[PDB]
């Protein structure tokens, strides 16, 4: 009956829920919101997926993360990762494909890794 | 370039299930082919096929005795006529039961048919062709008669020859002798008298003998003498004599009766001929290891053609020669993949059966089956040079063809054994990678060593996916572990890139201009990334373009069967601009790969006899036991090797049993031509050739107002402003012009022509004069255009190279063909008389 | 005529005429229902649906005024020569004319219905009955009915048949009299009087199915039924009020259906023409009603545009169905039921078209390459405000895109009883339908039901969403459509502006759907979440590019790029799509008003129709216009492209359409109408065009004679050396004519028995094969030799087998040791002169070559052709010489060119 | 995993790759194409050991010299190159 | 248990490397026992997903 889409999002060893209901346009991490979660230097990291997409597509979600591990960095890169990802996976469901086809292209123009998390094996030229 | 693709014709098998014809010329043999009906011209070597499609597969070829009319019935009796020399569909009429037997009058006005126990005769309609002053109907056939005066199966139909009686050979053991209309000395009588059923009943040409063919292989001689107590004379019996073919029923005969001989084809697949009323033994010989399913005989009668079903199997033979026309073989196996060659003239296919073979893409042909090959036969790829074919498969080895010498100069295998199922080659020539599903690591060999270079890793999977780049500096390969890797193989570091990706890699294809690479996953989605940069700069979510299905023994809806929703195999254009992707679905995606969108989708087959065709299967199928096509129906068959079921318990991929009642549609492999304007694709019915339909479209260029074909005609002829007749003819874009004003122009004035004509118009010339060459009879004329524009515009192609490399792609080969075809035979010739008349 | 269109079929026409239907059982197991088209009859089987069996060819000349159905052919007559019109009476039999019947000659009367039995058939005209024999067909007598008075001697009503009455026709006449005639002698034989004679003119009559029982129907109201021979009345009905007399009675002759428990027989059904309810009556206490069933058809209106009425009711033959046809182009079957009393019956076949004329028509775009391809599926929006899917494939699966239980809201409502009513119940009157399958999801587009008009996507991504958008008449949203299901779609898009839309457009990719009002706002809506997302103009200058007026004619490219939006004062806009900015403009405002526009994918052009009676082709990609047509003498009603680009066909509203070749810029051809035409549509593959038309319910197809007959048509009106043309196939094996019949042998030889048949039976035209063409080779080519010209000679040889011209070739000869009886000098000196004359060079090269290959003892022995061989080496040298340097030079400089980086 | 590899050899002739072609009424090669012998030069005649004649040698390069007008020089070099085969062997 | 799995690879849930199977028949041998698994939009998949509490909806 809800309109729920529950988004994983990984580096290192930080993880990241994020769950993104049909609410007001609030985004919170661990409670706390987004403007206050993070170094201060690294919240351009953060918003970076809300000013690539515009916040006419954020005007209508809420979302919710939580996370775990990692460094400040690695927390950081999750959050981004979650937040990018947790809305194209909404407008997946609950709008159109051309507009999940749209979020998508956005994305991954700028940087694919707020889609898909690239881990780093070990593989030094042999 | 424009993507406007019409269905060209069909190709890569050469008989399926159905009746043989011939033309009444002699020289053209209408075969059916799945649904549809393929002419080949056998004294000009050309083939082509008719635009219409059955729902089912053809069951009867009919034809007018003029030529002109050809009606084919499908399986349920759906029949459609249409025009041979204008190959267009005019009518389409149902007979309502299963057409077993098919005949048209050789006067031309009336043909008969069989439906499984009546007997129609119907009138054959009144067409747009013959009349002047006339149309199409509504309901064009009249039916003349019925005759349910029969007992079984109606098996052949056979006219007179002054089209006024008709005999019935049946299923019921007696042969029947009807009339058109109600003659004097007539009653319509039986001729009993057999032991398993008549396969033909044919007349002879004095109409007094009439010859029946039975099943069990005796052929007996009916003739109107008196009965043995002496007005009083009955049709009876004057002689019998049999056919000793030991264990075997003969499934077709034939007979001619202008010359009196009787062709017989067996079961065993030996068929005989006889000069009949005598019956002394001409000769007889195997063509098939199978059976023989239809025999037809030449209108002049030096000709025979014979189908086998079961496999491809169409073979002509000239009896008095005693020699094979053509011994044609279709793929009876899925068609595992293709690949054109560099020239564009041939395409080769290789199948799981275990042969590869070269199709000719004129005449529709084989013209060599590769057959070293033990296993079945997956990826095969040409080289750069086009004289080179290195071909993969499931027996372990990846071996390397010289088809100017048609021998295997190379096999590769790995040490410990694998059975490889995808394979690259560098474009130069000189390195093969293959890789397989049993492990992971990736085979390095070289053709000019032989031995084994390396074994690539860093695959957590198996590799289902191999590209060598068209410059030949970077391999591509994609591997289940969701990953894909540009290995560096030819620099002094062996380096390797990984693409982490989100589902199992499915297929990998290059741009032509090397810098972009399109890789499809097994979500449904195309992701356009770059080589120098090794980032996605595009991508197309691509399940519902494809998504078409629902299969019998499928127990999902067909939106929600997953499956057939991915990409098996992506091949970008020749121009690099457009994606073409098919996987196991019935529908051809087109993707731009710039703009994103899917430009056009296609449909691979109509064919209801095939198995995922429509998602949307009707519930009158449905009985309370499954559908009605699962239903096990093997014991209601006459012949004992049609009845034993012969299959393995579980074998997807194939099988000597192969039961393979209603097959799946699925696309397995796809190529655009070299030349252009063409592609095909592998689906299980054949192997379509789609092509560009721009002479029966019109398209301008660039158009004004003031340009018609009389204002270009009238600038060529009263004003003589050669260049500017040609630059408007261009503009109109309409060949008969172009043709017109190209030849009006005169050979001297083609330099200055060439010397002021636009290079917005130079592609499109060089196109339009690479035509000319390999089509009209005016050799040194297009010579001399080719001259003056390369001669002209020679920088600018050398500066471009990649914009118009199609273009001197089929200028090289139509001076390749003037190159050997003429001469090579002038050098010969006049270094022969040199030698003759210097003694 | 014309000389492009031919007619085909009228379709979407099941019965729109007065005529009434007639039926015939055929066997124990099915009914034929033969109604008139007009200008033909269609039979219908009932146990198979009513699905099509026949339709009558050829079209009648006149309009069809009545039939009947005897035992397999279908009688019908023609024809009101009260106004011109050429009138007849022919019989069909499986829907062609097998026979015609000699009408007499002072008949000047329109015939109004036939009747057989016996060995007779009688055709009731107006105050006259024509007879015929039938075993013979040939005309027997006529009976002329008399009158005092001039109204009297009408025969309205009819004549019928009592069944074990031996030749005798009952007649009602415009007086209250029906008059029994014994038609072997023409003799009138009683006269029966109409009981309380204020009831005036005798409206039906039918006979029961007890014995000499006869059912007349009064224009004043009663129904009598009474014994014909003892002429007394058994019962007396009052069963029509005096302005809604009685038309058509019919007895159920089952045994059972009335008595309030079903299991009584005496059921009579009747209706009035200017109703749309049926009356049921049970006969057996004094004759009560039991049942009125109410608005089995349309109930006609003087007022209102949509026809209506009830033509005929039948019972079938000892069956519970009740066949009704009426006006309003619509034949039903309504069943009792057995087992719950139904004094009322349920439907159960229906047929039905538009009760009004079309207004709208478009051919549906092709499934991709499937096998409705484009030329099935047809959908017309009426002027009775349905939207209809017709078929052209089978008459049967065509069926109206429901907007919903509207027949259940109706009922619910009191519609059916007697506010507005059941045509008011729908959505407008349809201005025009645009749609694109690219996304029609079949059966199972969004399963499970939606709301319909409104005013959850992973499942519509899934299987797929609308297809078909709708502008309406004066309303303003733009409706939605599914397709596949047949329903009504779950969006309707508002303008924006709030005026009413006047153009509407969908996406190639079948997403997005523009909606254009009347007052210039353009807006674009998703379908899949039916969400406006981008306007045009957004918010030259960016922000401000708003048409001033009306906006007719957006169209979409169908690469996303540009939306290219026409006004109707002025200018055309091309906008771009992701921005929502205009990008380019052409304005003839000052003197056209465009009024439609059409657009050619896979040509990149555009049709404007203008108000000045002009048609404006531009390319939209080099925003010029290419060309303008000016032959229109009345407004533009609808004009439309060919697939292949190469016409534009315009019906205007003089009633000519227009064929105008667009390549040449001409005419083709312009073919004067009956009707001014309304609305056009071309097959998206080149057969059908449609034309629906201005007064006529149902559309007509012609076909296109150019795909069939090549028509020669372009009548502008107003009211070096050379190859040969040989087959490369042909000389490439006559070169190779060893080793392709080595290949050719079989690997194992044929086990030919040692008695051989010597002396086979002879093959082929006279002994030879039957490709060399018939009427001495060598004669050939020494009477050639004997003249200069050897053209005979190489014509000749041109057109051989390959084995017949190496036989040909190799059987020459030296002979008798002159120079004018050999042949080898000759063929030397043959080739020589094609050589000067350059002619065939591949040709002279691949015969020279196996001239040379089998003859070079003799012509290395001999001195007498050396100087020939020299005199054409001289000529080969040099024309080598030429030719393979040009070959060469052409050869690597595109060879280097390919790869000039080594 | 497919089968161990076993040798097997096919004896090819020396007529026209027209022969290998499949049944048709005419070669899809050329005029030019159709006199290519399926086998090479290479296998037609190979100048070697054992094809030579009595007095002469043949040489890496595939040209015959005879042993009577070496001299000493090339016989001592021909002796060291042969024995530095014999020796890598 | 078999019964189970009969039901599951019948509706259509098990592919066997990259090719869904429909067949309860096919014989799985010994390296493609590593090969067999889940197909690509399955419920039973979002199933163990919900349980393991990884249910990513990307």
């Amino acid at each position: 009956s809800v309109q729920a889409v529950q988004v994983f999002g990984k580096k290192k060893n930080a993880t990241a829920v994020a769950r993104c209901v049909q609410g007001k346009g609030l985004i919170k991490v661990n409670g706390k919101p987004l403007k206050l979660f993070a170094p201060e230097i690294l919240r351009a990291k953060l918003y970076e997926p809300i000013l690539i997409l515009g916040t006419d597509k954020f005007a209508d979600v809420d979302i919710r993360i939580r996370v775990a591990g990692g460094g400040h960095t690695s927390q950081v890169y999750a959050v981004r990762q979650a937040i990018a990802k947790s809305i194209v996976a909404y407008y997946a469901k609950y709008v159109d494909e051309h507009s999940k086809n749209l979020l998508k292209q956005e994305l991954i123009q700028f940087d694919r890794s707020l889609l898909v998390a690239d881990p780093r094996r070990c593989e030094p030229k042999k | 370039m424009k993507t406007n693709f019409k269905f060209s014709n069909l190709l890569g098998t050469v008989y399926c299930r159905g009746n043989l014809l011939f033309s009444p010329d002699g020289t053209h043999l209408f075969s059916p082919v799945g649904n549809r009906v393929t002419v080949f011209n056998l004294v000009e070597n050309k083939s082509y096929t008719f635009p219409f499609a059955h729902r089912k597969n053809i069951s009867r070829i009919g034809l007018t005795p003029q030529g002109n009319l050809l009606l084919s019935i499908d399986e349920d009796g759906q029949a459609i006529l249409t025009n041979v020399p204008r190959r267009v569909v005019l009518y389409h009429f149902s007979f309502k039961s299963p057409v077993t037997a098919l005949a048209f009058s050789p006067s031309g006005r009336h043909f008969v048919v069989g439906l499984k126990r009546k007997i129609e005769v119907w009138h054959v309609p009144s067409t747009p062709d013959t009349n002047e002053d006339g149309d199409l109907e509504f309901a064009p056939f009249v039916r003349h008669h019925t005759h349910m005066q029969h007992f079984d199966d109606v098996r052949h139909l056979e006219w007179s020859s002054d089209s006024r009686f008709f005999l019935s050979a049946s299923k019921d053991l007696t042969a029947r002798i009807w009339s058109l209309d109600t003659e004097e000395g007539f009653v319509p009588t039986v001729l009993s008298g057999h032991r398993q059923g008549v396969v033909g009943a044919y007349f002879s040409k004095d109409q007094e003998t009439i010859y029946t063919v039975s099943k069990d292989g005796a052929v007996f001689e009916w003739k109107y003498v008196a009965k043995p107590g002496h007005e009083d004379m009955q049709w009876r019996i004057v002689n019998k004599h049999f056919f000793m073919q030991n264990a075997a029923t003969l499934r077709c005969a034939a007979y001619h009766a202008e010359s009196n001989l009787l062709v017989a084809g067996f079961s065993n697949g030996i068929f005989g001929l006889y000069e009949m009323p005598d019956f002394n033994l001409i000769h007889t010989l195997s063509i098939s290891q199978n059976e023989i399913d239809f025999v037809t005989i030449n209108k002049s009668g030096e000709w025979l053609a014979f189908g086998a079903s079961k496999l491809g199997q169409l073979l002509v033979w000239e009896w008095q020669s005693e020699s094979y026309i053509l011994k044609q073989q279709g793929h009876f196996d899925a068609m595992n993949s293709l690949v054109y060659s560099p020239d564009g003239q041939r395409i080769v296919t290789a199948a799981d059966d275990g042969k590869i073979k070269v199709w000719d893409v004129e005449s529709g042909f084989c013209i060599v089956t590769f057959t070293e090959h033990t296993s079945g036969v997956t990826a095969c790829e040409f080289a750069k040079k086009g004289s080179v074919l290195f071909t993969a498969s499931l027996d372990g080895s990846v071996r390397a063809w010289d088809l100017i010498r048609y021998r295997n100069f190379r096999t590769f295998t790995a040490p410990e054994r694998l059975s490889f199922t995808c394979m690259a080659v560098d474009p130069s020539g000189e390195v093969i990678a293959a890789g397989s599903i049993d492990s992971f690591d990736i085979h390095i060999w070289s053709v000019q060593t032989g031995q084994l270079l390396d074994r690539l890793s860093g695959h957590e999977g198996p590799v289902s996916s191999l590209a060598f780049a068209p410059d030949g500096s970077v391999l591509v390969s994609g591997s289940w572990d969701r990953t894909a890797r540009i290995w560096s193989i030819f620099s002094r570091t062996q380096t390797s890139e990984p693409l982490q990706l989100q589902s199992d890699v499915l297929d990998v294809a290059f741009r032509p201009d090397s810098k972009q690479i399109a890789i499809s996953t097994l979500d449904g989605q195309l992701t356009f990334w770059s080589v120098s940069e090794a980032q996605q700069v595009s991508g197309v979510d691509g399940r519902r373009d494809v998504s078409g299905g629902r299969r019998i023994t499928d127990r999902r809806t067909a939106a929600n069967v997953a499956g057939t929703k991915n990409f098996n195999t992506i091949r970008y254009s020749m121009d690099g601009t457009c994606l073409l992707a098919g996987g196991n679905s019935k529908y051809i995606c087109l993707y731009s790969t710039t703009t994103m969108v899917l430009l056009k989708k296609f449909t691979v087959s109509v064919n209801l006899s095939l198995s995922g065709t429509q998602e949307f299967l009707n519930s009158k199928l449905m009985t309370e036991a499954g559908p009605v096509g699962l239903l096990d129906d093997q014991g209601e068959a006459s012949d004992l090797e049609d009845r034993i079921d012969r299959s393995l318990p579980g074998s997807k991929r194939g099988d000597p049993g192969a039961r393979k009642k209603f097959p799946e549609v699925r696309v397995s492999g796809v190529a655009f031509s070299p030349t252009g304007n063409s592609f095909c694709a592998a689906s299980t019915e054949g192997l379509l050739v789609y092509s560009l339909d721009n002479t029966v479209q019109f398209d301008p260029f660039d158009l004004n107002m003031e340009i018609t074909p009389a204002s270009t005609l009238a600038v060529l002829e009263k004003e003589k402003d050669y260049l500017k007749a040609l630059v408007m003819a261009f503009r109109l874009n309409e060949a008969g012009l172009i043709t017109r004003v190209y030849q009006a122009i005169p050979y001297t004035d083609i330099g200055l022509v060439v010397e002021q004509f636009p290079t917005v118009y130079v592609p499109r010339l060089l196109r339009f004069v690479a035509a000319q060459t390999e089509q009209s009879p005016h050799m040194e004329f297009c010579l001399l255009w080719i001259r003056a524009l390369i001669d002209k515009h020679g920088p600018w192609l050398a500066a471009n190279r990649g914009k118009v490399d199609v273009e001197l792609r089929v200028v090289a080969r139509a001076v390749a063909k003037m190159r050997d075809e003429i001469r090579r035979l002038a050098d010969e010739n006049v270094y022969m008389v040199d030698y003759l008349l210097n003694q | 005529g014309s000389a492009i269109f031919a007619p085909y079929r009228t379709i979407g026409l099941i019965s729109p005429t007065g005529v009434p239907f007639t039926s015939i059982p055929l066997g124990k197991t099915t009914f034929q229902i033969t109604t008139s088209v007009g200008r033909a009859l269609q039979t219908y089987d009932l146990k198979r649906g009513l699905n099509l069996v026949f339709v009558t060819r050829p079209q009648t000349p006149s309009d069809i005024t009545a039939t009947h159905a005897w035992k397999e052919r279908v009688y019908a007559a023609f024809g009101d020569p009260r106004n011109g019109e050429p009138q007849g009476l022919w019989v069909f039999q499986r829907g062609k004319k097998v026979a015609e019947l000699p009408l007499p000659s002072d008949l000047d009367q329109p015939i109004k219905q036939i009747l057989i039995f016996g060995g007779w058939i009688v055709a009731c005209a107006l105050t006259r009955i024509e007879v015929w024999k039938a075993a013979t067909l040939e005309h027997y007598t006529t009976i002329f009915p008399a009158a005092s008075k001039k109204g009297d001697n009408e025969l309205t009503g009819g004549a019928i048949n009592m069944p074990t009455f031996l030749n005798k026709i009952f007649v009602g006449r415009k007086d209250g009299w029906v008059e029994i005639w014994n038609v072997s002698t023409g003799k009138l034989i009683y006269t029966l009087l109409p009981p309380s004679p204020d009831c005036g003119a005798v409206t039906c009559l039918q006979p029961t199915p007890a014995l000499s029982l006869l059912a007349i129907a009064y224009s004043g109201g009663p129904l009598v039924i009474q014994n014909v021979l003892t002429d007394k009345t058994v019962l007396l009905l009052e069963a029509g009020t005096d302005d809604a007399p009685v038309t058509s009675i019919s007895f159920r002759t089952d045994g059972l259906g009335a008595g309030q428990d079903g299991r009584k027989d005496g059921v009579m059904a009747t209706a009035t023409s200017v109703s749309g309810d049926v009356t049921f009556w049970d006969l057996n206490k004094g004759g009560r009603i039991m049942g009125v069933l109410r608005s089995a058809h349309n109930p006609p209106s003087r007022h209102n545009i949509v026809r209506g009425g009830i033509s005929k009711i039948e019972f079938l033959a000892g069956q519970p169905v009740i066949v009704t046809s009426g006006l309003d182009n619509s034949l039903k079957t309504w069943i009792f039921d057995e087992s719950p009393f139904s004094p009322v019956p349920r439907i159960l076949h229906q047929r039905s078209g538009h009760a009004a004329p079309v207004r709208c028509l478009h051919f549906l775009p092709s499934d991709f390459d499937g096998a409705e391809g484009g030329n099935k599926w047809l959908l017309s929006g009426g002027k009775d405000r349905s939207l209809w899917g017709w078929s052209l494939r089978r008459d049967g699966q065509s069926a109206e895109l429901s907007q919903g239980a509207i027949r259940k809201k109706a009922r619910k409502m009191g519609l059916l009883a007697g506010t507005t009513t059941l045509e008011d119940l729908k959505a407008p009157e349809i201005t025009c339908i645009a749609s694109s399958l690219n996304r029609d999801g079949g059966m199972g587009a969004i399963p499970g039901k939606q709301m319909i008009w409104d005013k959850n996507a992973e499942l519509s991504g899934n299987t797929g969403w609308e297809s078909v958008v709708t502008a309406h008449k004066d309303d303003p949203y733009a409706r939605t459509w599914f397709w596949g299901r047949r329903r009504a779609g779950r969006w309707a898009f508002k303008t924006g502006d709030g005026e009413p839309v006047s153009t509407v457009a969908i996406s190639s990719c079948g997403t997005f759907a523009l909606v254009g009002s009347t007052g210039g706002s353009i807006d674009m809506f998703n379908l899949q979440s039916g969400r406006h997302r981008q306007r045009f103009p957004s918010r030259f200058a960016p922000g401000t590019g708003r048409h001033t007026n009306a906006v007719t004619g957006i169209v979409v490219d169908p690469l996303n790029r540009h939306v290219v939006s026409c006004s109707l004062d002025g200018k055309v806009k091309f906008w771009d799509f992701i921005t929502g900015n205009l990008v380019d403009e052409i304005d003839w405002a000052p003197m056209t008003k465009i009024i439609g526009c059409r657009y050619h994918p896979g040509n990149d052009l555009i049709a404007f129709a203008c108000d000045d009676r002009s048609i404006r082709v531009v390319d939209i990609e080099t925003k010029n216009t290419i060309r303008e047509f000016w032959g229109c003498r009345g407004d533009i009603n609808d004009f439309c492209f060919s697939p292949d680009g190469r016409w534009i066909v315009a019906a205007s509203q003089d009633s000519i359409i227009r064929v105008w070749d667009l390549p040449t810029a001409h005419l083709i051809d312009a073919f004067r109408l009956e009707q001014p035409c309304t609305a056009l549509a071309f097959s998206h593959t080149g057969e059908y065009l449609a034309g629906a038309m201005e007064g006529s319910l149902g559309v007509q197809i012609w076909t296109n004679r150019t795909l069939f007959r090549h028509v020669p048509t372009r009548q502008i009106s107003e009211s070096m050396m050379t190859l040969s043309l040989v087959p490369r196939s042909r000389w490439q094996t006559l070169l190779h004519i060893d080793i392709i019949k080595a290949r050719n042998k079989p690997k194992e030889p044929p086990k030919a028995p040692e008695k051989a048949p010597f002396f086979l039976p002879p093959v082929g035209q006279n002994g030879i094969s039957s490709l060399i063409p018939q009427e001495t080779f060598t004669s050939k080519l020494l009477v050639g030799g004997a003249k200069g010209d050897y053209t005979d000679f190489i014509e000749h040889l041109k057109a051989l087998p390959p084995a017949a011209a190496d036989l040909e070739l190799r059987s020459l000869s030296i002979g008798n040791g002159d120079e004018a009886t050999n042949e080898l000098l000759h063929f030397i000196r043959a080739l020589t002169s094609r050589l000067v004359a350059r002619r065939d060079y591949e040709l002279t090269q691949a015969w020279m070559t196996v001239f040379l290959r089998l003859h070079f003892d003799l012509i290395m022995e001999n001195e007498e052709l050396l100087q020939a061989l020299g005199e054409w080496r001289e000529h080969q040298a040099r024309e080598r010489d030429r030719l393979s340097e040009l070959v060469g030079y052409c050869g690597g400089v595109v060879s280097f060119l390919r790869s000039p980086r080594t | 995993k497919p089968k161990p590899p076993a040798p097997t050899l096919t004896v090819v002739s020396d007529v026209a790759t027209v022969a290998m072609e499949d049944a048709q009424p005419a070669t899809a090669q050329g005029v030019a194409g159709g006199e290519t012998s399926m086998i090479a030069p290479q296998e037609v005649y190979a100048p070697s050991k054992d094809t030579a004649e009595k007095g002469e040698v043949v040489t890496k390069a595939g040209i015959p010299i005879a042993k009577q007008e070496m001299s000493r020089e090339e016989k001592l070099r021909r002796r060291r190159r042969e024995k530095e085969r014999i020796r890598k062997a | 248990t078999v019964q189970a799995a009969t039901k599951l690879i019948e509706q259509g849930h098990v592919r066997v490397g990259v090719e869904e199977v429909r067949d309860p028949a096919f014989l799985v041998t010994r390296n493609m026992e590593d090969f067999v698994t889940w197909t690509v939009g399955s419920k039973i998949k979002q199933n163990i997903m919900k349980y393991r509490d990884k249910l990513d909806d990307f």
